[PDB]
């Protein structure tokens, strides 16, 4: 049969990595009726009901159905150590509470070495050149590849989704477009990645010519 | 002239499904001494003979316009019957609704199949969501309806929608 | 076991290597799943805008795991009928469905420009290792379904693993391929090639090989 449905989502990596953005794990109840609502979240963190569970209102959805979201503020360390977080919801529509649990990719890590390729000499024929940031064999999928210029960000880049290599490690190529005028003047462009297997969770190489 | 007979829809939905069952009734006379109803399909003659037409499996070659008339009761008036084929079907009593009355919408299934997570929409946006299958009684006409009203469900795992119907 | 609720149908296109290259048999496939204890039968009808069912030859029902006899049937295509842009429809019908469900796939539309193909060499700092990574950047094409392969003169190494196409900032796709070979072959002096196959490519082939 059917009823309300729960979706447990992990923190977005840039939050958990880099101590400056609190990391939250959002629990989303969906298809929650208007008659028969009142959803009760029973949060669990490695065996502790943890009553800092901050929930939210009843969201208004085209399909009349309601949608409730509750964010639990997490710790940067407790996520990475491997504590298992867990949502348990009940509603008079559910004849047995629906519980689902998550806890970060539990598997043996690896380091991402960050190599940085340059434009091909023919591309310098085009109107804008493409700078490549290679990120070889790492673990796990979560990662934060980003480009920067001189001082602050560059947002003219598109990054390949993580691929699975022959050994079981994840590589990914980011790429960023730039004015041939801007690349030939000699501005230095730095590629910064953030993974849970890099001391201080932050390596960053640089490219020029 | 004499009293008109009337055709009664059992159930009251003039929209059926290629496996749903309809039964038609006729009151007008009750043929005092001896009963007989004479039935008319698309302007013709069926040999039903009883006071009730029995349509177990509805299947296109069963739609059209219907009429009846017992041992008196003149001749019945024209009642229409549609037979769509699909999964969902937004059944209704009638569709002409002005001023202010009360509507009883139904999101029919198919081969009495269950329908999880049912929704009714107002020419796009929904208005009333249900977890299990039930009708959508709306009382006291909204004064702003009159847009395509359809429904969507879940016949097991299949994401099924309904063919639109315009009300006013 | 089962639980039932009304069968389903999935239609997949032909593999690019079979479309961009001749004397390859490219195909359209109708995968129908979730038939059950009712023993719902075959009935397959393929169309191009109404058509004949000669390229058909349905297979046998196979259940494997979950007791729902998978059924599949595959339709052969001419490399030229694709690409220009036909349609291809299924209309499969089961004695446990209201009305026969049908799907069509066709080709992707849209203006196809030719894929550029740049070739990138091992990173400066990547030479401090027994294994380097040759990189091939295929940027600027449209119809995603592209083919990328590597080779050394006349041998096909499966060393490489390639990124799936990723939408760029102008509707064109770009991808990356990585080939990890022992440095020796690199510095030693070999020539490695990145062949690219795209309907927007001369003879549907271009390789921008590289060496030190
Ligand atoms: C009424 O309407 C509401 C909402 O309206 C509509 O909402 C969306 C869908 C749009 O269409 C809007 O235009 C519109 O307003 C409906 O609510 C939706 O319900 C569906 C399911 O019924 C949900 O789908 C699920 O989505 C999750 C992921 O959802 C993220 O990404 C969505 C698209 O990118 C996005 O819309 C969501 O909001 C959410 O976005 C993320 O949010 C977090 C939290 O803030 C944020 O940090 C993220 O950054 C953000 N994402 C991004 C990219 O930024 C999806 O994962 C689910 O898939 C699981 O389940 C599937 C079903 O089996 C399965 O196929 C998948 O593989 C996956 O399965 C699980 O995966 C893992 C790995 O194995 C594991 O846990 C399980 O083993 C596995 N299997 C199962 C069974 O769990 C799923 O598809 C929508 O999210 C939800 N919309 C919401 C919540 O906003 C509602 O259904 C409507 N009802 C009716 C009756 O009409
Ligand atoms: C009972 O029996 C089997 C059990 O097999 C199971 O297989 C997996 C799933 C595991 O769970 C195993 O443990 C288990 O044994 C089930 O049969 C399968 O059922 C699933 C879902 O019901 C189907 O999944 C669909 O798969 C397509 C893609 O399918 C290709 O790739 C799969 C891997 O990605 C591969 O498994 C398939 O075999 C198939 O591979 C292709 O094979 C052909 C020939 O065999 C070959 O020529 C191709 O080259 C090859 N392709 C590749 C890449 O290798 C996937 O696209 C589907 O997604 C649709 O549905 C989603 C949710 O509805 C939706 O989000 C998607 O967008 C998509 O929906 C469509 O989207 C587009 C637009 O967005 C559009 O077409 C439509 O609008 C929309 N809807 C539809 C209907 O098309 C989907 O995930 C399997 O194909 C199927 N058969 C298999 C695996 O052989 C069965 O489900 C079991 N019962 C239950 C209840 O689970
Ligand atoms: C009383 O009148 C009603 C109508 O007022 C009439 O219902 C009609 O019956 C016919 C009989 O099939 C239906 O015709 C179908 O029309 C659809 C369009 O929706 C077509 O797609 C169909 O074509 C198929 O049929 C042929 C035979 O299977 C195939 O050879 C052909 O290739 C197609 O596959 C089909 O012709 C019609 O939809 C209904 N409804 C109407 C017209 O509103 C009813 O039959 C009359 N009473 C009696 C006893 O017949
Ligand atoms: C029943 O349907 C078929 C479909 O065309 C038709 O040949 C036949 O005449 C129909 N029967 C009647 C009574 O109309
Ligand atoms: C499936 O049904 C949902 C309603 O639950 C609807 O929002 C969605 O549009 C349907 N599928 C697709 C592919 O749109």
């Amino acid at each position: 049969l059917g009823g309300p449905s729960v979706f447990l989502f992990p923190p977005k990596p840039k939050d958990t990595l880099m101590i400056s953005r609190t990391p939250e794990v959002t629990c989303v109840v969906v298809d929650v009726s208007q008659e028969d609502p009142d959803v009760k979240f029973n949060w669990y963190v490695n065996g502790a009901e943890v009553h800092h569970a901050q929930t939210k209102p009843r969201e208004t959805q085209y399909n009349s159905t309601y949608r409730v979201v509750s964010v639990l503020t997490v710790t940067h360390q407790d996520w990475l150590n491997g504590k298992e977080y867990t949502c348990k919801v009940s509603n008079k529509a559910l004849p047995a509470p629906i519980q689902k649990t998550i806890s970060k990719d539990k598997g043996q890590p690896r380091e991402p070495q960050v190599y940085t390729l340059p434009p091909s000499r023919e591309e310098l024929t085009k109107n804008q050149v493409s700078l490549t940031c290679l990120v070889k064999g790492f673990y796990p999928s979560d990662i934060v590849v980003e480009w920067e210029s001189s001082g602050q960000p560059e947002n003219t880049y598109k990054t390949t989704p993580p691929v699975l290599d022959s050994d079981g490690s994840y590589f990914l190529y980011s790429k960023l477009t730039v004015d041939k005028s801007r690349w030939q003047q000699g501005n230095v462009f730095s590629c910064s990645v953030m993974h849970e297997a890099l001391h201080n969770h932050y390596t960053q190489k640089s490219l020029s010519v | 002239d004499l009293p008109k007979a009337v055709v009664f829809l059992e159930p009251q939905w003039y929209r059926v499904l290629e496996k749903d069952s309809v039964t038609l009734k006729c009151q007008g006379a009750y043929s005092p001494e001896d009963q007989s109803t004479r039935w008319f399909h698309n302007e013709s003659l069926i040999s039903s003979q009883t006071s009730s037409y029995f349509i177990a499996a509805a299947r296109v070659n069963n739609s059209g316009e219907y009429r009846c008339q017992t041992s008196l009761s003149t001749l019945s008036d024209p009642v229409q019957l549609e037979v769509h084929i699909g999964w969902l079907l937004l059944q209704a009593p009638r569709w002409v609704f002005k001023e202010e009355e009360s509507i009883h919408l139904r999101c029919h299934s198919w081969k009495n199949t269950l329908l999880h997570k049912v929704t009714y929409l107002q020419n796009g946006k929904g208005r009333k969501y249900f977890h299990q299958n039930s009708d959508f009684y709306i009382p006291k006409a909204t004064l702003k309806d009159s847009g395509s009203y359809f429904c969507r469900g879940l016949v097991g795992s299949k994401n099924v929608s309904s063919e639109t119907v315009q009300i006013t």
